């Protein structure tokens, strides 16, 4: 499978999430995603085929994980945006006020701005702290997907949102959306990952 | 907010 940020993958033939970013740890191929998507050694599949297993994760507290892939996988420095792609250039953290987009298998590519940092989400399982809030919309399925500026700076991975009964927060004004994501840098240094860039 |  070509590993592109934003595409669907299943965890143990059951939940769905979206790929955040192609990374490497030494000779190992991987991708960052959300911690709540799978437990360590859960099987990721992309299009029926097994692509890898959860190597590590932290959820709740944080919401982060990486999936080590079999070497058959083709890591790519892109994030899906319809039939187009955004090249991943680096991981400079953008500031509040900045415009940012996100990609996932449910709502596709959506943009908005970063509204606040260091938010605590109080999920049913426990608090997850240090999340950044943006107001681009998202839906169930989008977790783990890429948040990225149009200039190609990888920001993070989808954690959670204020979901309405249609499974997403795209039918309410941006002013009311609280879409939260886990910052990429801490995940990257914590697992000793290097982001694939183009 | 709910995780996903």
């Amino acid at each position: 499978a070509n590993i592109v940020g934003g595409i669907e993958y299943s965890i143990n033939n059951a939940s769905l999430c979206s790929v955040g970013f192609s990374v490497t740890r030494g000779a190992t191929k991987g991708f960052v995603t959300a911690g709540h998507c799978g437990t360590v050694n859960a099987t990721a599949r992309i299009g029926g085929a097994v692509v890898g297993t959860f190597a590590a994760r932290v959820f709740p507290g944080n919401d982060r994980a990486w999936v080590s892939l079999t070497s058959a996988q083709t890591l790519l420095p892109r994030v899906a945006n319809g039939s187009s792609f955004v090249t991943v250039r680096g991981s400079t953290e953008a500031a509040v006020g900045a415009a940012v987009c996100r990609s996932g298998r449910t709502t596709g590519y959506q943009c908005g701005t970063i509204t606040a940092k260091n938010v605590t989400a109080n999920y049913a399982e426990g608090a997850v702290r240090g999340l950044t809030q943006g107001n681009a919309c998202a839906g169930r399925g989008d977790s783990g997907g890429s948040w990225i500026t149009s200039a190609g700076q990888a920001q993070g991975v989808m954690s959670g949102l204020n979901v309405q009964s249609n499974g997403n927060n795209c039918g309410i004004p941006a002013s009311q959306r609280s879409s939260l994501f886990e910052r990429l840098q801490p995940i990257l240094s914590q697992y000793g990952l290097s982001l694939v860039t183009g | 907010a709910a995780p996903f």
